[PDB]
């Protein structure tokens, strides 16, 4: 509803690590299983994670927040209206 | 003051207005009861038009926006509050407020079933 640029930034940074992070587990326990079990028949299937899912972004935003407070927010709404354009001549008409 | 009684005439309803000099004098004669008469006299004039010009004397008159060292609470306008809950059923009686100043007004007064409808009345235009 309000994440700011830089909170959209950060729940994008934790997804990534979230996945990172479970790619080389993942990785990291499959080279276990063929260290400890030699295969007959070496068959790579490739990555387990090749690219970000919805678990690894709903992981992430669990996490998301809102930097920005809504009164700092109603502080620089008083300063823009504080640049206010008067209140009078908004109907300013030329004598025709 | 104006346009709470035109509201009135458009609907032909009674106009009872209590200034903010009565509102001082309750709170100063420590007498806020009064209030309670003032409602049943709004009862008995129903359908009314029940309007509290200049609402905010009161917290004016202790200490302006600083106040005291107490809340927005006081008698008058606690009485008020009491009142305008118990004064749902009526429906005849509608209660109108004026303040020009609504930073200091008490904030128990804009809740539910209180002075909900907040209006501007701005300056007039050309």
């Amino acid at each position: 509803n309000g994440f700011s640029g830089a909170d959209l930034t950060e729940i994008c940074q934790r997804a990534c690590k979230l996945a990172i992070r479970e790619s080389i587990e993942s990785e990291i326990r499959r080279e276990r299983q063929t260290q400890t079990n030699p295969s007959a028949m070496e068959v790579e299937e490739d990555d387990p994670v090749p690219e970000i899912r919805r678990d690894h972004f709903e992981e992430a935003m669990r996490f998301a927040r809102r930097s920005v407070s809504d009164n700092d927010i109603r502080k620089y709404e008083m300063f823009a209206q504080t640049l206010q354009q008067s209140r009078g001549f908004g109907s300013f008409r030329f004598p025709s | 003051t104006l346009l709470a009684k035109a509201i009135a005439n458009e609907c032909q309803a009674n106009f009872i207005s209590i200034k903010g000099p009565e509102l001082l004098t309750m709170w100063f004669g420590e007498s806020e009861a009064n209030v309670r008469e003032i409602f049943d006299k709004a009862r008995q004039a129903a359908p009314c038009v029940l309007f509290f010009d200049e609402l905010d004397s009161i917290a004016k008159a202790r200490g302006g926006n600083i106040g005291d060292g107490g809340g927005a609470a006081d008698r008058v306008i606690n009485q008020i509050l009491t009142e305008m809950d118990g004064m749902s059923t009526k429906k005849n009686v509608f209660i109108i407020g004026a303040t020009n100043r609504p930073d200091i007004i008490d904030p128990a007064i804009l809740r539910p079933g209180r002075l909900d409808q907040l209006i501007y009345i701005p300056l007039p235009d050309e």
